[PDB]
DNA sequence: CGTTTTATTTTTTTTTTTAAA
C-alpha cells in the first residue's frame, strides 16, 4: 500500500469502481452500470468501454493506464467483481456464487511501423484475417498434494526446493514430489489469431509481412478467415537472451477488436417492405418472359431463349420416394461457342448475380504443425446450394475427369487416399462453357465436339450455342452495342430502373425465397426417353409461375426452347 | 361484454348502483349493427335452428383477473369471504387471488386494489 | 401501468416549498392551499413548481428523507428486508426524477442522492427476482406488501399474471391431476 | 479419505440395494449367471437422481473420486452375495450413464461426465501398463506388494519408478510375475461429423481393458467422458477426456426368438419371387429377381483336409442412359458392401510407389478395395474404359477369390468371398445381332465364366410403345406423388 | 381451404400500417360465394331419409358445424379486425374526419360504422355534460392560445377537414389565415412536428 | 364458440392415427363400407372432441412424443430441454387431450414442464408464449421511459 | 555429510522406379 504513486490499490480501492459509480447522468440511463445487467440476460460475462472517457474525468490515468495495462486491466477485473457481486442480492439473501468477467476497450496504423520502442503498449491498427487454430486450454491455478496451495501465478517458478512432504519428523523429500493435481484447477480458452497487411502498403517489389496473435476467453468463436479487422493488443514477448546475440519474440494479444461491416455483401454470417417489393411484381404474371432480358441485365444474348433459365435457378424438386432412389433434383444445362460474344464477362457477372467460383481448367479443379494431416476437401465446398458455370471440359487433365462422372450424374462421392469414405452429396449443378470445335456446323451433324466420349451428350438438357453469327442487319447494331457499352465504362445505374429486370441484390433474395419455400409439383400430364427424363422441368413451372401445379404443355414452352436444341441431334 | 351481460340485466335489472342506462342503449346499437351488417354477411340462407343472437358467443365469463390487493384494512387477520385460503390478513401484506372469489369486499369497499 | 400514470399520482403529494412572489393576480385558489407571500414557505402539491422553476419564479428544498445521512443509513436498514424495509414516503423514486431534473440547478449535492437511490432501487428489485425463486406451488395465498413501495410492482404487473391465468386453469377427478 | 462424506456417499449407492429394482432387476442374476464377469454395470442417471439427486450432482461437479467409491460399494454388494465373482479385487469400473460438438468443449465440463458424437479415426497401438508389484523376499519368503497409480486412473501416482529391490536390507529381493497384473491401454481421437462443418476441431481420448476398440477408423459413435489436463502451462496446457463408456449408432434389431418366429410363418407363400423382386426398385419394367445373389454373397464349401471352391456370383450387362441411378437399393441397405469410383486404383490392390509420406514405409500404404467388401459385394462404372493392368488382378480373383501378390512387398494370402460388377457403353449403339452381340462394346471374351452370364440390355424409342412409354413413365411420375409436406404417401397402384 | 384464408388477409394491411395511402376490401369474394354454395354441402342430407338420421352423417354434421364455426368468427374479425385500428383513428377524430378511402367499405359497413360512431353517442350525451358535449379527447391539447395564426404540418393527407376554413390544403404548409375553429381536427396522422 | 384461436383450421386439426376395436362404415373423405379391428386410421381431431370416449371404437393411444417416452423424462430433462416450434400446441394439446385419450397418467407432465417458468424467466430481463414474451420485452422497454423521456 | 541427472526435422540427386492415347 505504497500510497505516494503507483499504489497497488487506488483503482480497486475507491477509484475505478467509483468512476463506474459516477458514470451517471439523468434520464436514469447514462450508465456504464446496467450494461452488464443485460449481459446477465444470458451470462455473457463481459463488457465494453472506451479509451476516451477516462479523459472525460481526468488527464492523469490515461497516460498511467496505457503504459502497464497488464496490471490495470486486472485491477479493473477486481473492481468489477467486487462491485458487481454487491448486486446478486441487496442484503445477503441470494447467491449461488460469483464467477469471472471481461472488460473491453473501444486512430489506425500499420505493421511496418512498430518496433522496439512500441513494446508494452496499446495500439490501434487494421488488417485482414488469414486463418487460425482451435480452442485448446489454459487455466489460472490448481494445486499439488505436496503442499496443497492454489498455485498463484503472475502471468497468463516451478516450486523450488521446499517439498512439504517434509514435516514428518526428519524424513525428507527433495527434488519435487509435485504431482500437479488438475482436479483442483481452473480453465480458459485460446485461439492464436492471425493477420495479413493491407493490399496498399508496398507488398509489390517487397514481400507482405505479418505476425501472430493470442486470445484468452470469449473472443474465439467470433472470427473466421476472409474478414477485415481493427484491433488493440500489446506488443509482447516469449523468449529470453544475452541467437548470435539475441533474436527474439514477436506476437501480440487482443484487447477489444472492432471489425467491419463492408457495405452490402454480408448477409452471410452474422425486410417485409422488401416482401412487398417482391410480391406486387409477381402479382403481375409477366415474369417468365420479362426476366428473359434481365439475367443479362445490360447486354445482349440468349434473348428469346433466356426464358429457359426460369426452371434451373429455382430448379425442379428433389422429390424423394418411398423406394430407394433420391431423384435428380439436380439437373444440368449447357452453353458452347466462340469468343468475342461477351461470353467471358457474362458468366463473370453471373458470379455477381447465388454462390460459386469461376475459372476453367488447372485453375478449383482429385502442414508443418502439430502432426495432424489436414484435408480441406472436394468440390461441394461452395456448391451445395451453390452451382457453377465453367469452360474447358476437355481442356483439362483426364485424371481429374473421373470425378465429374461421380459428381454430376449422381454425386456418387467417395474417398480413398487414406482409409475412410466421405459419403458426400449435394443439391448442386453446373453449366458448361466452350471454345471447342466448329460450333453451329458441328452441332447439327454428329458427335465429336468432345474428342473422347459419347457419354456427354448424356446427362445434360438444353443445348444453346454461342455464336457470332453473320447478320449484316445485326452487324451494325452489335458494332454499336459495344462502344459506349465499353466507352465511358458507364453501364452501372440505369439497368435498375426496369420493371423487374433490376436490383441484383433484391433478385438474390427474391430467389432465395422463391425456390426456398417447399417442393411444389405439377398436375396430371419428338417425345423420347431422355428429353423426357424435362419432367423435372414440368415440376419447375410451379416455382416460375409460383404455383403448386401446372400441366404438361403450357410448360412445353421449354420444348419450344428445347426443340431449338433438338435440331443439333434431330435425326 | 355485449354478449351475456344481458343475462345479468334480466336477472337483476341492476339499479343505479350497478349499471347505467346508456350502457343498455349499447344493447340497441350492438344488435342493430351486428345483425344489419350480418344482413350482408350470411343472411341469404342464414341459420336453421340457432338463428337469433347466437348461443355460443361470450367475451368474459372468466371472473379470473388475478389481482393485487391494496392492504388498507384491519391489520389483524380480518378473515372474510374468498373461496381460497383467507387466513392471516393484515394492513400491509396480502394473499393474492382472482376476482371470482371476492366480489364481496369491493362491493363493500371493505378491501381495496393496487 | 405507465410512465405518467404515476405522475397522475405522485405529484398529487404536497410539501412545503418557498414562493418568492406573494399571492397571485388572484389572491388564493380555494382548497387546502393558503395564499402566497414571498419569503414565507407554503405547502402545495408539486405540479406548480413546474410553473415556478421553469417560470424562473422561486426555489424549493426537499423533505428530509431527501437528503444524505438518512438514506445513507437506510442503505443498511434494509438488511432486514427479507420482506421489506423503511419507506420514506414510498415514492422517492419518482419525485426525485422531477426534483432532480430542474431543482438541482441550485440544490446542494444532487449526486450521492442519485447514486444511492439507484443503488437502492434495483437492489430492492433483485429481491424481487430472488424472492420469486422462493415462490412455488400455486401460492396464491402467499405474497408480500408489508413495506412495498409504489413504483415497482408495475414492472411485473403485466406479465406473470397474464401467464398465471392459463397456468391457473390447473393451479374433481381420479388419481391423475385435473385442471 | 478426504472430507469424510466418502463413506456416506458409498452408503448411498449401497442404499441402492433394497427393493424391487435392486431386489428384482439389476444385478446378481442379471450378469453373473449370464456369465460375463465384466465389471461394467450400466448406470442410468435418472434413477440415481430419483434416489439421491444430490449424488446425481456429486459426479457432475467432481467426478474425480466417485470411482474408488462406486467400486467399493459394488464389491461390498457383489462381495457380500457372490464369493465367485470376488477374486478380482480391483476397481471394477462401471457405466456412468450433455452432447456437445468436439468443437464445443470450452474450458469447462471439467469434472463433468458428458457426451460427444463423432468419428472413430486414428485407431491406434495397444500396450498394457502395470498395477501392482508382487515382490518377494526369497530368504524370508514373504510375498509383499506395492500398488501403483496414474492420473489416467485417479489423481495421484506412487513414487512411480523402477520395480524395486534391495530396499529393506539387501536380502534376497526379486519380482514375482504372473501375479503383478496389468491393464490393457488404448489411445485414439475423434472428429465432428463433417456435414455440420463450415478446420473441424478434434478431441483425444484414452481407454482401458474392457473398452478396447469396439469399432474401426471409418465408423462413428456416441461416447461419454470426463475431462482433465495434467501438464503445467507456463509452469503450455493440453487436455484429454476420458472416464468412459461406449455406444454406437451407425449399425442396424429388437430380435429375440420372437422375430425369428415372425420370419418363419410367412415362409410358405410360394412365389416370394414376385414380392422380393418388386421390392426395392418399383421406381424402375426390367433383373431384380436376378439380383438376388450379389446380395447373398454365396455358399461355403470345404473338402476334408484339402481345398475349397469360391462361392458368389458376378454379372453385369446395355444401351447408354438405367445404369448409373440403378446400382443402388443395396449400396445403402446391404451391410458394409462398397462399390468404388469407376476408374480407381492406388487401392484396388497395389502399393503405388510414393514414398513422400512418412520418409520410410514398406507396407506404409499397401492395401486394396475389395477386402473392405470381404463377404460383401461391389459394383462400378467405367469398366468399359478402365485399364488392363489390374484386369490381371481380376483374373486371380474371379478364378480364386484370394489375392496373392508378392512384388517384393510381401507374399500375401488373404480371404475374400466377394463379388463385383462392371460397366458398359456400346461403342456402336443399337447393334446386338444384326452385326453381332459381341464387340459393339469394345470388350473381351476371355472372361467366359469369370462372370457368370452373357446377358443383354436393349432399347429403341418407338411409335407403338410411344404412348406406352408416355403413359407408364408418367404413371410413375405422378404415382411418384401423394394420393396416387412436399410429398405425402403415394398409395394407389 | 375451409377458411385458411385470414392468413392471407394479414398482408392486406401492409402499406396500410401507419402510413396508410388507401386500403382494400378484398380476399373475400368467392370466399363468400362458396359458403352458401356449400350450404348444399351442408344441406345435402339435411333432414333426409337417405339414412334416417344415423351414424354416417353425425361425424361430418360436425364438419357442417365446423364449417359454420370458422365462417362466423373470421366474419367477426373481417371487420372487427378492421374496426380496431379504425377505433384509434376514430378516437383520433369524432365525426370530424372519417376514413381516408371509404373505398374498401364492405358495403353495409356504414351499418356498423355509423352505429359505432353512435355508440359513442351514448358516451357523448353523458360526456361534456349530462346533455353532453362532443368532447375534446384526442387533439390540440396545447394549453390553447389565440385563434388566428396560420399553420404548419408534416404532410397530412386526405384533405377531409370539415372545420369552417376557406381552403387549408391539409398537408405540411396547409398554411393560410387559419382560425382555431378550423384547425381543431387532427394530431398524429402525419401532421404535427410544428405550428 | 371458443377461448378462440388464431389457427382455427390448425387448432383441432393436428392428426393422429389411433387404432380400431371394431368395424367401420363409409368414411367418406378417405378411400371409402367396413374395415378392420386395428388400423393406422388417420384422425384429425374435431369430430372426436366429444365423440363418446368411453365407447368401443378406439383405444389407449398417443402420438408418442406426447407419450411418456419423451415427456416423462422431459420432466427429469426439464433442465435445458429445448422445444423450438415443433409440435407446437405443446402447452395446450392436453388442455383438451389429457383425459380424452383416457390414459390417466400425463396430466402432471405438462404443468411439470411449464411451471418451471417460475424459474425460467428470471434470466428473461410456442405459438402462445409469443404474446407474453413480446409483452415481457415491451413493458421493460417502456419502463425505460418510465424513468424519463429517454 | 549433501545436492543434481535426460529429446532435431525436411529436402537433395542418385539410382529406383513408374505412366497414357
Ligand atoms: N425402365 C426404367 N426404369 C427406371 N428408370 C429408367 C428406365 N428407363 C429409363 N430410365 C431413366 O433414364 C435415365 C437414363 O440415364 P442414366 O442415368 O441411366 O444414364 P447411364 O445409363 O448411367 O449412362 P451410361 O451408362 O452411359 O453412364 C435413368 O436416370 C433412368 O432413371
Ligand atoms: N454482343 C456483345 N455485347 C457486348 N460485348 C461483346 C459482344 N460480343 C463480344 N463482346 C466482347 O467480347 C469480349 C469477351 O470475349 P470472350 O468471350 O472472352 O472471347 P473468348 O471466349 O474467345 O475468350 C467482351 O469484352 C465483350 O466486350
Amino acid at each position: 500500500n505504497q500510497q505516494d504513486a503507483q499504489i497497488n490499490l487506488q483503482a480497486v480501492k475507491k477509484k475505478y469502481k467509483e468512476f463506474i459509480r459516477t458514470f451517471n447522468e439523468e434520464n436514469f440511463f447514462y450508465k456504464y452500470r446496467d450494461t452488464l445487467k443485460r449481459n446477465y440476460l444470458n451470462g455473457r460475462y463481459f463488457l465494453e468501454i472506451e479509451m476516451e472517457d477516462l479523459v472525460g474525468f481526468d488527464e492523469t490515468l490515461a497516460d498511467k493506464l496505457n503504459k502497464q495495462p497488464t496490471e490495470h486491466l486486472e485491477i479493473f477485473e477486481e473492481a468489477a467483481r467486487e462491485v458487481a457481486d454487491e448486486i446478486t442480492a441487496p442484503r445477503p439473501e441470494h447467491e449461488e456464487h460469483m464467477h469471472d468477467i471481461q472488460i473491453l476497450l473501444s486512430n489506425p496504423t500499420n505493421i511496418r511501423q512498430l518496433k522496439s520502442d512500441c513494446v508494452s503498449k496499446l495500439v490501434k491498427i487494421a488488417g485482414i484475417i488469414v486463418a487460425a487454430s482451435g480452442i485448446s486450454a489454459k487455466a489460472t491455478r490448481m494445486s499439488i498434494q505436496c503442499l496443497s496451495c492454489s498455485t498463484v501465478i503472475p502471468n497468463l517458478y516451478a516450486l523450488p526446493r521446499k517439498c512439504n512432504t517434509e514435516q514428518a519428523g526428519r524424513p525428507k523429500c527433495p527434488l519435487d514430489p509435485f504431482f500437479i493435481m488438475p482436479d483442483k484447477c481452473k480453465c480458459v480458452d485460446f485461439q492464436t489469431l492471425k493477420l495479413q497487411e493491407l493490399p496498399d502498403f508496398v507488398p509489390q517489389g517487397e514481400i507482405p509481412r505479418h505476425l501472430q496473435l493470442f486470445c484468452d476467453r470469449s473472443l474465439c468463436e467470433r472470427v473466421v478467415p476472409g474478414n477485415r479487422v481493427l484491433i488493440q493488443g500489446i506488443y509482447s514477448i516469449r523468449k529470453v537472451g544475452k541467437a548470435v546475440v539475441g533474436v527474439r519474440a514477436p506476437y501480440m494479444r487482443v484487447v477489444g477488436i472492432t471489425v467491419d461491416s463492408e457495405g452490402a455483401g454480408a448477409i452471410s454470417r452474422y425486410t417485409s417492405d422488401e416482401e412487398e417489393h417482391f410480391r406486387r411484381m409477381a402479382a403481375s404474371g409477366d415474369i417468365y418472359e420479362r426476366l428473359s432480358q434481365s439475367l443479362a441485365p445490360s447486354i445482349f444474348g440468349s434473348r428469346d431463349i433466356k426464358k429457359a433459365i426460369t426452371c434451373m435457378l429455382f430448379g425442379g424438386s428433389r422429390k424423394r420416394l418411398p423406394d430407394g432412389l433420391c431423384r435428380r433434383g439436380d439437373i444440368n444445362v449447357l452453353l458452347l461457342g466462340d469468343p468475342g460474344t461477351a461470353k467471358s464477362q457474362l458468366l463473370k457477372f453471373v458470379e455477381k448475380v447465388p454462390i460459386a467460383v469461376y475459372t476453367s481448367g488447372k485453375g478449383s479443379s482429385t502442414d508443418p504443425q502439430t502432426r495432424n494431416f489436414v484435408m480441406e476437401g472436394g468440390a461441394m465446398v461452395l456448391a451445395d446450394g451453390g452451382v457453377v458455370c465453367i469452360d474447358e471440359f476437355d481442356k483439362m487433365r483426364e485424371d481429374d475427369r473421373v470425378a465429374i462422372h461421380e459428381a454430376m450424374e449422381q454425386q456418387t462421392i467417395s474417398i480413398a487416399k487414406a482409409g475412410i469414405t466421405t459419403t458426400l452429396n449435394s443439391r448442386c449443378s453446373v453449366l458448361a462453357a466452350a471454345n471447342s470445335i466448329f460450333g453451329r456446323w458441328d452441332d447439327t451433324k454428329g458427335e465429336e465436339n468432345i474428342d473422347f466420349m459419347p457419354t456427354i451428350l448424356s446427362r445434360f438438357d438444353m443445348i444453346f450455342i454461342v455464336k457470332d453469327i453473320h447478320d449484316e442487319s445485326r452487324d451494325i447494331t452489335l458494332a454499336k452495342h459495344i462502344i459506349n457499352v465499353h466507352l465511358s465504362s458507364n453501364k452501372s445505374a440505369p439497368s435498375e430502373p426496369a420493371e423487374g429486370e433490376i436490383s441484383l441484390s433484391t433478385f438474390k433474395k427474391y430467389i432465395h425465397y422463391c425456390r426456398t419455400h417447399c417442393g411444389p409439383r405439377l398436375s396430371e400430364a419428338p417425345i423420347t426417353v431422355r428429353q423426357l427424363e424435362v419432367i423435372r422441368i414440368s415440376e419447375s413451372l410451379a416455382k416460375i409461375r409460383l404455383q403448386p401445379f401446372a400441366t404438361d404443355e403450357h410448360v412445353n414452352e421449354a420444348l419450344r426452347l428445347f426443340q431449338v436444341s433438338t435440331l443439333d441431334a434431330a435425326m | 361484454f355485449t354478449q351475456h351481460i344481458l343475462n345479468q340485466e334480466e336477472s337483476r335489472e341492476p339499479d343505479d348502483k350497478r349499471l347505467s342506462p346508456e350502457e343498455t342503449k349499447f344493447a340497441q346499437e350492438f344488435a342493430s349493427n351486428v345483425d344489419e351488417y350480418f344482413h350482408k354477411v350470411a343472411t341469404q340462407y342464414m341459420p336453421n335452428q340457432q338463428r337469433g343472437e347466437a348461443e355460443q358467443r361470450i367475451v368474459t365469463p372468466n371472473l379470473m383477473s388475478h389481482v393485487f390487493l391494496k392492504a388498507n384494512v384491519a391489520v389483524p387477520a380480518v378473515i372474510v369471504g374468498v373461496d381460497d385460503e383467507e387466513v392471516d390478513m393484515a394492513a400491509g401484506s396480502q394473499h393474492i387471488i382472482p376476482y371470482q372469489l371476492v366480489a364481496d369486499l369491493i362491493q363493500n369497499n371493505q378491501a381495496q386494489l393496487i | 401501468m405507465d410512465p405518467s400514470i404515476i405522475e397522475f399520482i405522485g405529484e398529487k403529494c404536497m410539501i412545503s416549498i418557498i414562493p418568492n412572489f406573494s399571492n397571485e393576480p388572484l389572491h388564493l385558489i380555494y382548497g387546502p392551499v393558503g395564499p402566497f407571500r414571498a419569503g414565507f414557505p407554503v405547502f402545495v402539491p408539486l405540479w406548480m413548481a413546474t410553473h415556478l422553476r421553469k417560470q424562473q419564479k422561486c426555489r424549493i428544498v426537499p423533505p428530509e428523507w431527501m437528503d444524505m445521512d438518512i438514506l445513507e443509513e437506510i442503505k443498511e436498514e434494509e438488511k432486514r428486508s427479507k420482506f421489506f424495509t423503511k419507506m420514506p414516503c414510498e415514492h422517492y423514486m419518482v419525485v426525485a426524477q422531477l426534483v432532480m431534473s430542474t431543482a438541482p440547478d441550485d440544490v446542494p449535492r444532487c449526486e450521492e442522492l442519485r447514486t444511492v437511490i439507484k443503488d437502492i432501487f434495483d437492489i430492492r428489485e433483485s429481491k424481487l427476482r430472488t424472492s420469486i425463486d422462493a415462490f412455488i406451488k400455486g401460492e396464491g395465498t402467499y405474497a408480500k406488501l408489508d413495506n412495498l413501495t409504489l413504483l415497482e410492482i408495475h414492472s411485473v404487473r403485466p406479465i406473470l399474471p397474464y401467464s398465471l391465468d392459463h397456468i391457473a386453469r390447473y393451479q374433481q377427478r381420479d388419481t391423475s391431476m385435473l385442471s | 479419505e478426504g472430507e469424510q462424506f466418502i463413506k456416506d456417499i458409498q452408503r448411498e449407492y449401497v442404499d441402492f440395494l433394497d427393493d424391487e429394482e435392486d431386489q428384482g432387476i439389476y444385478a446378481g442374476h442379471v450378469k453373473d449367471m449370464i456369465a460375463e464377469k465384466s465389471k461394467r454395470l450400466i448406470v442410468n442417471v435418472n434413477d440415481l437422481k430419483r434416489k439421491n439427486p444430490q449424488r446425481a450432482l456429486g459426479l457432475l461437479s467432481n467426478a474425480a473420486d466417485e470411482q474408488l467409491a462406486f467400486g467399493r460399494a459394488l464389491k461390498e454388494y457383489a462381495s457380500t452375495v457372490d464369493p465367485g465373482y470376488a477374486k478380482m479385487h480391483e476397481d471394477l469400473f462401471v457405466g456412468f450413464e450433455r452432447h456437445v460438438t468436439p468443437r464445443s468443449l470450452t474450458s469447462i465440463y471439467l469434472g463433468n461426465m458428458v457426451c460427444v458424437e463423432g468419428i472413430v479415426t486414428k485407431v491406434s497401438l495397444i500396450r498394457p501398463k502395470v498395477v501392482r508389484s508382487v515382490h518377494y523376499c526369497p530368504n524370508t519368503r514373504k510375498v509383499m506388494e506395492r500398488k501403483y497409480t496414474d492420473l489416467t486412473s485417479f489423481e495421484a501416482v506412487p513414487s512411480g519408478a523402477a520395480y524395486p529391490t534391495k530396499d529393506e536390507d539387501g536380502n534376497l529381493l526379486e519380482t514375482e510375475y504372473g501375479l503383478s497384473v496389468y491393464k490393457d491401454h488404448q489411445t485414439l481421437t475423434i472428429q465432428e461429423m463433417p456435414e455440420k462443418a463450415p478446420l473441424p476441431r478434434s478431441v483425444d481420448i484414452v481407454c482401458d481393458d474392457d473398452l478396447v476398440d469396439r469399432c474401426k477408423p471409418g465408423d462413428r459413435v456416441q461416447i461419454v467422458g470426463s475431462y482433465r489436463c495434467l501438464p503445467g502451462k507456463r509452469g503450455t496446457f493440453r487436455t484429454v477426456l476420458l472416464a468412459n463408456n461406449i455406444s454406437l449408432l451407425s449399425k442396424e434389431l429388437d430380435i429375440s426368438r420372437e422375430d425369428i418366429m415372425l420370419c418363419k410363418k410367412l415362409a410358405k407363400n410360394n412365389d416370394i419371387f414376385e414380392l422380393l423382386s418388386k421390392s426395392l426398385a418399383p421406381s424402375i419394367g426390367h433383373v431384380k429377381q436376378a439380383i438376388l445373389c450379389l446380395l447373398l454373397g454365396g455358399v461355403e464349401k470345404i473338402l476334408p483336409n484339402g481345398t475349397r471352391l469360391r462361392g458368389d456370383i458376378n454379372v453385369l450387362l446395355g444401351d447408354p442412359s438405367a445404369k448409373s441411378q440403378l446400382l443402388r437399393y443395396v449400396l445403402n441397405t446391404a451391410p458394409r458392401a462398397i462399390p468404388t469410383t469407376g476408374r480407381g486404383s492406388s487401392g484396388v490392390g497395389l502399393t503405388a510407389a510414393v514414398t513422400t509420406d512418412q520418409e520410410t514405409g514398406e507396407r506404409r500404404l499397401e492395401a486394396g478395395a475389395m477386402v473392405l467388401a470381404d463377404r460383401g459385394v461391389v459394383c462400378i462404372d467405367e469398366f468399359d474404359k478402365m485399364s488392363d493392368i489390374d484386369r490381371t488382378a481380376i483374373h486371380e480373383v474371379m478364378e480364386q477369390g484370394r489375392v496373392t501378390i508378392s512384388k517384393a512387398g510381401i507374399h500375401a494370402s488373404l480371404n475374400a468371398r466377394c463379388s463385383v460388377l462392371a460397366a458398359a457403353n456400346p461403342v456402336y449403339g443399337r447393334y446386338d445381332q444384326y452385326k453381332t452381340p459381341m464387340e459393339n462394346i469394345g470388350l473381351q471374351d476371355s472372361l467366359l465364366s469369370r462372370f457368370d452370364l452373357l446377358f443383354v440390355m436393349l432399347d429403341v424409342i418407338d411409335s407403338d410403345v410411344d404412348q406406352m412409354i408416355s403413359d407408364h413413365v408418367v404413371r410413375m411420375h405422378r404415382y411418384r406423388n401423394p394420393k396416387e409436406y412436399e410429398k405425402y404417401d403415394a398409395l394407389l397402384h | 381451404m375451409f377458411g385458411e384464408k385470414a392468413f392471407d388477409l394479414l398482408k392486406e394491411l401492409e402499406r396500410s400500417s401507419q402510413t396508410i395511402p388507401a386500403f382494400d376490401d378484398d380476399g373475400v369474394r368467392q370466399v363468400l360465394e362458396e359458403i352458401k354454395a356449400i350450404f348444399e354441402e351442408n344441406v345435402a342430407q339435411a333432414s333426409s331419409y337417405n339414412a334416417s338420421g344415423d351414424r354416417s352423417l353425425w361425424p361430418l354434421l360436425n364438419f357442417r358445424h365446423a364449417a359454420l364455426q370458422r365462417n362466423k368468427r373470421c366474419l367477426l374479425a373481417y371487420l372487427y379486425e378492421r374496426c380496431r385500428r379504425i377505433k384509434a383513428l376514430r378516437w383520433e377524430f369524432g365525426p370530424i374526419i372519417p376514413g381516408d378511402i371509404k373505398q374498401a367499405l364492405c358495403e353495409p359497413e356504414v351499418t356498423f360504422f355509423n352505429n359505432y360512431s353512435k355508440s359513442l353517442a351514448a358516451y357523448m350525451c353523458s360526456a361534456g355534460y349530462n346533455q353532453g358535449l362532443p368532447i375534446d379527447l384526442t387533439n390540440n391539447l396545447r394549453p390553447p392560445k389565440s385563434l388566428y395564426i396560420e399553420v404548419r404540418c408534416m404532410e397530412d393527407y386526405g384533405k377531409f377537414e370539415l372545420d369552417d376554413g376557406e381552403v387549408i390544403h391539409l398537408k405540411k404548409n396547409s398554411q393560410h389565415y387559419l382560425p382555431r375553429a378550423q384547425v381543431e381536427s387532427l394530431v398524429r396522422q402525419g401532421i404535427l412536428h410544428h405550428i | 364458440p371458443n377461448y378462440y384461436s388464431i389457427e382455427d383450421i390448425f387448432v383441432t386439426q393436428e392428426k393422429v392415427e389411433c387404432r380400431v376395436n371394431t368395424k367401420l362404415q363409409r368414411m367418406g373423405f378417405l378411400d371409402s363400407d367396413d374395415l378392420e379391428p386395428g388400423r393406422t386410421v388417420n384422425l384429425p381431431l374435431w369430430y372426436i372432441k366429444e365423440l363418446k370416449v368411453n365407447n368401443a371404437y378406439f383405444t389407449v393411444a398417443v402420438p408418442d412424443i406426447y407419450r411418456n417416452v419423451h415427456k416423462a423424462v422431459c420432466e427429469a430433462e426439464t433442465t435445458h430441454i429445448e422445444l423450438g416450434r415443433l409440435h407446437p400446441y405443446f402447452y395446450e394439446f392436453g388442455r383438451y387431450l389429457t383425459p380424452y385419450d383416457r390414459n390417466h397418467v400425463i396430466g402432471r407432465i405438462i404443468f411439470e414442464t411449464l411451471r418451471q417458468r417460475v424459474r425460467h424467466l428470471l434470466d428473461i430481463s410456442d405459438n402462445i408464449e409469443a404474446k407474453l414474451h413480446e409483452a415481457g420485452v415491451r413493458t421493460n422497454s417502456q419502463y425505460i421511459e418510465w424513468l424519463q423521456m429517454t
